[PDB]
């Protein structure tokens, strides 16, 4: 997996730009394991940063510009107890081989929305 | 069942008078039961309150009893010395009695491909997109 790792790094600028935006700027913004200041975890380097939102943006934007080129990252997130919502479904194949038209996927959406109406209290308005 | 609702509009306000048109040609129902209809909708505040803002002095009076009886006249065609209605757009609605949790209301792709005087029918029964709902 290492000589995957060497092949995107050096052999892709996209990959260049993050990795020397990482070590020479970001690098200020590290974090000692467990603080409450980590929100980026690289399972790669095992390393925690805290980044606020000035250069989240740039960071987001050189993130993005590697994935346009199939860049290979395990760059993950911590989640706090008030953020985005997040839903995990690791279905069970009966079979080896599904379709998941675009209608299934609204119908879903809707239960979803209902569901969340039900079980939560939603702000007032548009 | 699939339910297609159109929106032809007047080309101009004239004099400040303007018009639109709403087609339904799925359904299908007796001259009692769109009278019936078109009674419920006369004193629906929701409409009047959209056209509140809309410049529409009389949001009320604004929907003719007589549309299900007097004869409608075909897509393209018009009145002496008048512009015929322009389709503005057309929407699609699937609606399943089974079991109603929500309405997907979008617009019909590609509606210009289509022979519009054909689907517009209201007594048609052949038409490509619309569909007969027998109630």
């Amino acid at each position: 997996d290492t000589i995957q790792l060497t092949a995107q790094r050096k052999y892709l600028a996209e990959v260049q730009a993050l990795e020397t935006l990482l070590a020479r700027e970001l690098s200020v913004f590290l974090t000692e394991p467990g603080s409450k200041k980590t929100n980026i975890i690289n399972r790669i380097t095992g390393k925690t940063y805290a980044l606020p939102s000035t250069e989240l943006l740039r960071f987001y934007e050189h993130l993005e510009q590697c994935r346009k080129q199939g860049a290979l990252m395990y760059f993950l997130e911590r989640q706090g107890t008030y953020s985005g919502l997040m839903l995990d479904y690791d279905l069970k194949l009966n079979t080896n081989a599904p379709s998941l038209e675009s209608s299934v996927l609204s119908r879903l959406c809707h239960r979803i929305f209902v569901h969340i109406k039900n079980s939560s209290v939603l702000p007032e308005g548009s | 069942h699939k339910i297609h609702f159109f929106f032809t509009l007047k080309p101009e306000a004239v004099q400040g008078k303007y018009g639109f048109h709403v087609l339904i040609p799925g359904l299908k129902m007796a001259a009692s039961t769109k009278k019936s209809i078109i009674a419920s909708l006369q004193h629906d505040a929701t409409v009047q309150k959209i056209l509140h803002e809309q410049g529409v002095a009389n949001p009320e009076s604004c929907l003719d009893p007589h549309s299900a009886s007097v004869p409608s006249l075909l897509y393209g065609s018009s009145k002496l010395n008048h512009r015929p209605y322009q389709l503005k757009t057309g929407f699609e609605l699937v609606f399943d009695s089974s079991d109603p949790d929500y309405i997907p209301i979008h617009q019909i792709k590609n509606i210009e491909s289509y022979n519009l005087v054909s689907e517009l029918s209201l007594t048609n029964e052949q038409g490509s997109l619309v569909r007969p709902v027998y109630c």
